[PDB]
């Protein structure tokens, strides 16, 4: 029933920071507002209840404030260990109700993405199916965009990407995208083309290979 | 200290059903409701309902009436939850967590269950060659397509363990035959092409399928 709202969706920030996320809800709920901190493969963790209330352990630096509809929590100097998603959760009224997530990422200077294309192996071949690979390396912010081009012709709904977890050493990100087809459409075109625009590029890089070798 | 411990990650298939349970210790069970929360992969939190263990009082969010079932043994300190008629969309960490005031300090480490018609397969592993030339100057990337398994997960190392840096292993992604598909990834020097051998160790423990994959140029 009561919405929860929150923003922004994804927060970057350094060292250091003070960091501020909002949640919004959509009916009255008093001050039954609880934050959690959430880190990959772990359940949520309790910083804050009762829309202000530091949880017992947690660090001094986390507060929250609000009432009504408008919340927020508060991280006054960000430390390495918070880069993390954070929810909202509303205990007025069942159903209980959460927010859909702010993650915390570390801001660093734009990198553009070394990008590196594979046409499928001849191993791969000999069962009927052809996986090409697109790799984007090191690249920051998140936000990247591959385009398949097959002679020319755009590629679109036979491919699917994913993307690495922020890196803790250089706090980069890397994305693979597999292009699949059938041998048989694979053998019928020359030209494979993987096209990465990222705002750490002026313009589109374009890596490609004609099959048969060279 | 309060722990809740829960059972481990279920396989079903669809139209099945899966009673998962978590343990309570260091704390007064039938003093605390046991609370369950859904999160669906890649996605937020859902509250499915709540049990109290002194005489069972359950409430439910409605959106769960029919799904889910929460019961409890008191004599054993555990909560059992309960979802029926399997869906793909039923695919999700299931946690419990203590609810005495209004909110949730002590949580279960979550059960994953995956709901898929799809058969347990090893995969094949093949070779993302490090390319002839290009780049942007001496690095070349090489890595392994580990394709058609299920389920997860898979593990990938390099030169067993002896190569980390520049390693990148990616999420695998779920292709529409119900199958997983995963690449592995590193950076190294080219000039270290002609003398390093380069080797991807496969683990795909539920098929009991381990590969080695030795990847070297050769594509133009």
């Amino acid at each position: 029933d009561i919405q929860m709202t929150q923003s922004p969706s994804t927060l970057s920030a350094s060292v250091g920071d003070r960091v501020t996320i909002t949640c919004k809800a959509s009916e009255n709920v008093d001050t039954y507002v609880s934050w959690y901190q959430q880190k990959p493969g772990k359940a949520p963790k309790l910083l804050i209840y009762g829309a202000s209330n530091r949880y017992t352990g947690v660090p001094s630096r986390f507060s929250g404030s609000g009432s009504g509809t408008d919340f927020t929590l508060t991280i006054s100097s960000l430390q390495p260990d918070d880069f993390a998603t954070y929810y909202c959760g509303q205990s007025y009224n069942y159903p209980f109700t959460f927010g859909q997530g702010t993650k915390v990422e570390v801001k660093r200077t734009v990198a553009a993405p070394s990008v590196f294309i594979f046409p499928p192996s001849d191993e791969q071949l000999k069962s009927g199916t052809a996986s090409v690979v697109c790799l984007l390396n090191n690249f920051y912010p998140r936000e990247a965009k591959v385009q398949w081009k097959v002679d020319n012709a755009l590629q679109s709904g036979n491919s699917q990407e994913s993307v690495t977890e922020q890196d803790s050493k250089d706090s980069t990100y890397s994305l693979s995208s597999t292009l699949t087809l059938s041998k048989a459409d694979y053998e019928k075109h020359k030209v494979y083309a993987c096209e990465v625009t990222h705002q750490g590029l002026s313009s589109p890089v374009t890596k490609s290979f004609n099959r048969g070798e060279c | 200290q309060v722990q809740l411990v829960q059972s481990g990650a279920e396989l079903k298939k669809p139209g099945s059903s899966v009673k998962v349970s978590c343990k309570a210790s260091g704390y007064i069970f039938t003093s605390s409701w046991i609370n369950w929360v859904k999160q669906a992969p890649g996605q937020g939190l859902e509250w499915i309902g709540r049990i109290d263990p002194s005489d069972g009082e359950v409430h439910y969010n409605q959106d769960f009436k029919d799904k889910a079932t929460l019961t409890v043994d008191k004599s054993t300190n555990t909560a059992y939850m309960e979802l029926s008629s399997l869906r793909s969309e039923d695919t999700a960490v299931y946690y419990c967590a203590r609810g005495f005031l209004p909110w949730f300090a002590d949580w279960g480490q979550g059960t994953l269950v995956t709901v898929s018609s799809a058969s347990t397969k090893g995969p094949s592993v093949f070779p993302l060659a490090p390319s002839s030339k290009s780049t942007s100057g001496g690095t070349a990337a090489l890595g392994c397509l580990v394709k058609d398994y299920f389920p997860e997960p898979v593990t990938v190392s390099w030169n067993s363990g002896a190569l980390t840096s520049g390693v990148h292993t990616f999420p695998a992604v779920l292709q529409s035959s119900g199958l997983y598909s995963l690449s592995s990834v590193v950076t190294v020097p080219s000039s270290s092409l002609g003398t390093q051998t380069y080797i991807c160790n496969v683990n795909h423990k539920p098929s009991n399928t381990k590969v080695d994959k030795k990847v070297e140029p050769k594509s133009c």
